[PDB]
């Protein structure tokens, strides 16, 4: 394959070397996955052949035959190849759902997946819970009729490892998703019926709590005023209400419910009158009141917002404060093998984080006694998040395979992410953390120094920085580094640390974990890193990257304030590290990286595909987008592309330090640097 | 200003543009121009009416009547107006812009929008006419320089090295040499073939100077054609003579002094009348009419209060 | 503070709530007359 | 409340570890008098009965000490402290007036400045015989900084 290349007269060559090493060695894993990765390659080979010559009658039944010829031995060899690895199996049983997905429906493939299905362990489908569940309402009956019976036979064994995102499905917009997640819930409920009922309520109450009606009326408000006032989308903004109204016509269900339709929702439903009468009179005069109105609670509400530092259990939601020694278990904590930790009770109080968005701060006691932290984001989507951190679970115990990479202790900090719709989740939050933006301005205010230095040394300079040209900006830009010190996290780490002994290997854990996410998350293609994004870990020294909005260049792609950097390497960075520089730690930790993702490149490519292509997760992409298929293919190439290190030019192959070094000088060249947006504060 | 045979106009970040004297060095009289910068000034030919290329408008002002509201603000564009051209004959505007899509514009007609359009792959960095009025080269960010014919409009893209951006590139009344010049801090000059009517503008390489360790920004030939002025970021202004490609004097700027950081940019080269003179302006926020043959600053021009990215310059009777 | 926990409700609202609520305290004994609540004073301000 | 301070000081006939030894005990048991602070003066009857409760309060004695001293005495101290590391350097000695130099380097009044540099050369030095790489990194790369 290296001398020659996959084609029509290797395929045939290399299946009959495969068989034969499988034929001598049977118990031998390698043999069995090499047999199987070849035919699903001759697979996906033909068919973007079919693709290439049909698309752009005979052929596609010929293709039929000749797909299905490859398609039952590579699950045959898949499901063999499982069994042996025994705990490294997650590229395998994922191109099992990707081949029962897409060609499942036929009934020979499906014939050898019921086989497969049957002889694999259950305990292997918990890795891919959430992407079966993607898959729940699956249009081909033959497919969703075998998910179903093999969702309930991951319900009849390990249900904690179901019911979170079985109540997430459950309650989905679309109708045949919660139709498929009821059904499967019915068939749960026999086993116990007490976990259905508990997580059912739980998770209704922590969706309350993460969204109270106040909050809905602020941001429907502002959405209204926008479309009104700015867009003059008037059926729109009665979209965007009416919604609102619907969710109060339930009534006051708590006493915080009960005070916010005594106080706004009388006003709320007079407004709706005006509303009303709009709809069947059309007149302005009608409508201003209702802005009035509307108007007043906004402003009302936008005042009494900054005063809302906690909220009790006893009024935002009792149910929560009633639940005692629930046997439904703390989020991620469920492990096959570990002993269930199950909830003790919710503390009644909830420090709610002053942020634009407001997350919450939930806090669980564990039946093992210890208390467990977790942060209730709403109106954030948390499945790329869910996704994010299965890949970086792979990485990890790809670093720990690895000798090199585990003799110097590589691994990615990652936290537990549990979604509980479309909008809210839970995320675990991690301790001893703080945003590296917060330690700049806690340093700066200690030391007396401006937080804003640099940016008001550009703008004394020259006032239009935004608007200047390239060469311009570089020159501004270097004025204000050359003028500032930049070594503000440096100082900070030694004065922090207790000892020199301590304070060395918390530089040497810092600068590792950077190098690691440095790489993976170009890999990824995460952007938008600006000092917010990413906290340090005050103990161990760890980095730690959240808040995944934003990947695969979609900074790049965006029109407004594009980034062209791929990861964060700025000189406050640089000057924590080693006196000498990134040619020291970084850059040989780096080398060691992209050696070991490069080598298992398939694993890394099977798991990213899975999910690029999940339908779920595909309106990102079509936002990035100015069909969806060609876009995702497009993104998948790239990425490929960046693991054989031909991204910089496709001709020509480059090695593991060149490539690198090309990394490195984008990240850190002053032209790149300046196109930044200023939030992302490219002077720290 | 006007009515003085020569004119030198300068203009920067603090939203004005003096019109200087040379035999004194007084400011005559100032020009506002808020809502940007001004990123590169033009006088026209005619000598009727200064330019001003700015932030989406290419302001005109006049250089006869003093205190006039700007003439034409041709608007319609966005991201930057690098730089601005401008036909012998006095109808035809030529720009260029960070929206990669080059232009021309008629001052003639009455029309807001402009005439043809050019569109490359990368932002424009910077326009430069040929003289014979019919052939105009565009530089941009990517490396490619272009020769966007003004009658077949057959573009001959040339990439002189790969991923560097090209800053400047000018070419001497003679259609002799054409230089050009990137951030790496290079010089290609290139050997125009003698066609006119042929078109064929063959650019054949001749040197790649190693002219500054830094960013290079500007470079431009002398009337004379015999000498190349090439600013850089280095607080340097080298004047390579045209025939051997030899460094015949050097002027910095510089502080004679180690611990002295980022004094300013050097990116003004417009020579003399008959190239005895050189004036240069700094990001030192100070213009100075340096001397060619001893290299020496005869005159420094100071006042205004942020840095000075233009000049203009037109001893033209 | 007059059945009102005042760090519950954030420091300025707190302050006018209990002034509400200790005027209806007093309303259920003397509800007929001119309630005028200073709070957190200045000497000109208890003067006038 | 500086005869005693200065004979400890000054003394510097010390030939053998348990000699310099004493001259720490010494030397901690003045600072625990002389603080201005209260409650560590009040462990000084302690400190003299155990040797631990004089050593943990070593750092925060000379701290107290070291401000109050208006300068003559900061460099009749930092001179005798030169004096001790450079000649007759002993482990124990050594470890505890390096740790001596690190509090003093997060404390804010700042480094003490002991023949210029604050001493980036000698501590240093000193750091490697005790073996403790760690602050001799943490010291040579201040140098390494500089230049």
């Amino acid at each position: 394959l290296n001398l020659q290349g996959i084609n029509e007269s290797t395929i045939p060559k290399v299946l009959q070397y495969y068989s034969a090493a499988t034929e001598h060695d049977r118990s031998w894993y390698k043999a069995w996955h090499a047999w199987a990765v070849m035919n699903f390659e001759a697979v996906l080979h033909y068919k973007h052949q079919n693709q290439a010559r049909d698309e752009k009658k005979k052929v596609t039944e010929d293709l039929s035959k000749t797909l299905l010829m490859y398609t039952v031995p590579a699950v045959q060899g898949f499901f063999r190849s499982i069994s042996l690895s025994r705990g490294n199996n997650l590229q395998d049983t994922l191109r099992v759902l990707t081949l029962w997905f897409d060609y499942g429906h036929w009934p020979d493939v499906n014939e050898a997946l019921v086989e497969g299905v049957k002889a694999i362990q259950i305990d292997t489908w918990l890795q891919v819970i959430p992407q079966l569940i993607a898959r729940i309402d699956t249009p081909r009956p033959l497919v969703g009729r075998l998910i179903h019976q093999l969702l309930t036979d991951i319900g009849r064994y390990h249900p904690q490892a179901l019911i979170y995102p079985l109540t997430v499905a459950s309650k989905s917009t679309t109708t045949a998703r919660h139709n498929a997640a009821n059904k499967i819930l019915k068939n749960m409920c026999e086993h116990s019926n007490t976990l259905v009922q508990q997580a059912m309520m739980v998770s209704e109450e922590l969706i309350r709590v993460a969204i109270l009606w106040h909050e809905m009326w602020h941001e429907g408000l502002e959405e209204a005023s926008r479309l009104y006032f700015g867009e003059r989308n008037v059926k729109g903004m009665f979209e965007v209400l009416e919604p609102l109204h619907a969710m109060m016509e339930r009534g006051p269900q708590t006493l915080k419910e009960t005070s916010f339709n005594q106080a706004y929702g009388r006003d709320l439903m007079e407004a709706q009158e005006w509303c009303r009468k709009y709809m069947k009179s059309g007149n302005v005069k009608d409508l201003t009141q209702a802005w009035d109105l509307y108007y007043h609670v906004f402003r009302r509400i936008s005042k009494q917002l900054p005063q809302l530092t906690s909220l009790e259990l006893q009024y935002v939601s009792p149910k929560l404060l009633m639940c005692r020694d629930l046997e439904l278990a703390v989020p991620g904590t469920y492990d096959p093998n570990q002993p269930i930790i199950r909830i003790q009770s919710i503390a009644p109080s909830l420090q709610v984080i002053t942020s634009k968005q407001r997350p919450r701060k939930l806090t669980l006691m564990g039946s093992n006694g210890h208390e467990f932290v977790f942060l209730l984001k709403g109106h954030e989507d948390l499945r790329q998040d869910e996704r994010v951190m299965q890949l970086f679970g792979l990485v990890n115990t790809l670093l720990a395979n690895d000798p090199t990479s585990l003799r110097k202790n590589l691994s990615i900090q990652r936290y537990a992410v549990i979604p509980l719709s479309t909008n809210s989740g839970l995320i675990g939050w991690v301790p001893h953390c703080d945003t590296l933006h917060a330690l700049i301005r806690d340093y700066r205010e200690k030391k007396k120094i401006l937080l804003n230095i640099e940016h008001r040394i550009m703008l004394r300079m020259a006032p239009d920085y935004d608007h200047l040209t390239l060469m311009q900006k570089v020159e501004v830009f270097e004025h204000a580094v050359n003028n500032t010190a930049g070594d503000d996290l440096a100082k900070l780490l030694w004065l922090k640390s207790p000892s020199s002994e301590v304070w060395f290997d918390r530089r040497t854990n810092y600068t590792r974990s950077l190098a690691v996410m440095s790489m993976v998350g170009y890999i990824l293609g995460l952007g938008d890193r600006h000092p917010s994004n990413l906290m340090l870990d005050r103990l161990s020294g760890k980095i730690l990257h959240i808040d995944f909005g934003d990947c695969f260049e979609v900074a790049m792609t965006r029109e407004k304030f594009p980034e062209k950097i791929p990861f964060r390497l700025t000189r406050m960075l640089t000057n924590a590290m080693e006196v000498t520089g990134l040619d020291g730690n970084y850059r040989i930790t780096c080398h060691t990286v992209m050696e070991v993702l490069r080598e298992h490149k398939d694993s890394v490519m099977a798991v990213l595909e899975a999910f690029v292509y999940d339908p779920l997760l595909n309106w990102r992409l079509m936002d990035t987008n100015t069909a969806l298929n060609k876009k995702a293919i497009q993104i998948i190439n790239r990425v490929r592309d960046k693991l054989t290190g031909r991204d910089f030019s496709h001709d020509d192959t480059l090695d593991v330090p060149t490539q690198v070094e090309l990394l490195i000088k984008q990240a850190t060249s002053h032209e790149n640097l300046c196109q930044c947006y200023i939030g992302w504060c490219p002077f720290w | 200003v006007g009515s003085d045979p020569v004119i030198l106009a300068t203009a920067g970040y603090d939203h004005t543009v003096r019109f200087w004297q040379a035999h004194s060095g007084i400011c005559t009289r100032t020009v506002q121009h808020q809502d940007s910068q001004v990123n590169a000034l033009e006088v026209t030919p005619d000598r009727s009416m200064i330019a001003a290329a700015g932030y989406q408008h290419i302001r005109m002002y006049d250089l006869n009547s003093n205190n006039p509201n700007p003439i034409i603000s041709y608007d319609g564009v966005n991201k930057n107006i690098a730089s601005v051209g401008f036909h012998e004959d006095g109808r035809w505007m030529y720009t260029g812009g960070e929206d990669c899509t080059a232009r021309i514009w008629d001052l003639r007609s009455r029309n807001l929008q402009c005439q043809r359009i050019f569109q490359v792959n990368a932002p424009i960095n910077c326009v430069c006419l040929h003289p014979n009025q019919a052939e105009l080269i565009v530089g941009d960010q990517s490396g490619a320089i272009h020769i966007w014919d003004l009658k077949t409009d057959h573009n001959e893209q040339l990439i002189p090295e790969p991923e560097v951006s090209i800053t400047s590139a000018h070419i001497d009344p003679d259609a002799s040499y054409m230089a050009a010049v990137n951030s790496t801090g290079n010089c290609y000059v290139w050997n125009l073939t003698g066609g006119i009517g042929d078109e064929v503008t063959q650019l054949i390489p001749k040197t790649k100077i190693p002219a500054h360790t830094r960013y290079a920004l500007q470079c431009r030939f002398s009337p004379d054609s015999t000498l190349l002025a090439t600013c850089s970021a280095d607080q340097t202004c080298k004047i390579w003579r045209t025939s051997n490609f030899s460094l015949m004097t050097e002027l910095s700027i510089k502080s004679g002094n180690p611990g002295e950081s980022s004094r300013g940019w050097m990116w003004g080269c417009a020579f003399s009348g008959d190239s005895q003179y050189i004036v240069t302006a700094s990001s030192d926020n100070l213009a100075r009419l340096w001397c060619v043959e001893t290299g020496e600053i005869k005159r420094e021009y100071g006042g205004h209060q942020k840095a000075v990215v233009c000049l203009a310059f037109n001893d033209s009777v | 503070e007059c059945w009102i926990d005042p760090l519950s409700m954030g420091p300025q609202k707190a302050l006018e709530t209990i002034g509400a609520n200790l005027q209806k305290q007093y309303e259920n004994w003397q509800p007929r007359a001119r309630y005028k609540q200073s709070l957190d004073p200045t000497v000109d301000e208890v003067k006038k | 409340s500086t005869i005693n301070l200065q004979k400890a000081w000054g003394a510097a006939r010390r030939v053998s570890k348990d000699d310099w030894l004493e001259w720490l005990r010494r030397l901690s048991l003045e600072l625990l008098k002389d603080s201005s602070s209260p409650s560590l003066r009040s462990c000084w009857a302690l400190a003299q009965a155990y040797n631990p409760m004089a050593r943990d309060l070593f750092n925060a004695a000379f701290v107290s000490c070291w401000s109050e001293l208006n300068e003559d005495q900061q460099d009749e101290l930092i001179r005798s402290i030169e004096l001790a590391l450079t000649s007759q350097d002993i482990a124990e000695v050594t470890q505890t007036l390096l740790n001596l130099a690190e509090f003093m380097e997060h404390s804010d009044k700042g480094p003490l400045p002991l023949r210029d540099d604050n001493g980036i050369v000698l501590l240093g030095e000193r750091a490697a015989k005790c073996r403790a790489y760690a602050k001799a990194l943490h010291y040579k790369e201040l140098e390494f900084q500089k230049g």
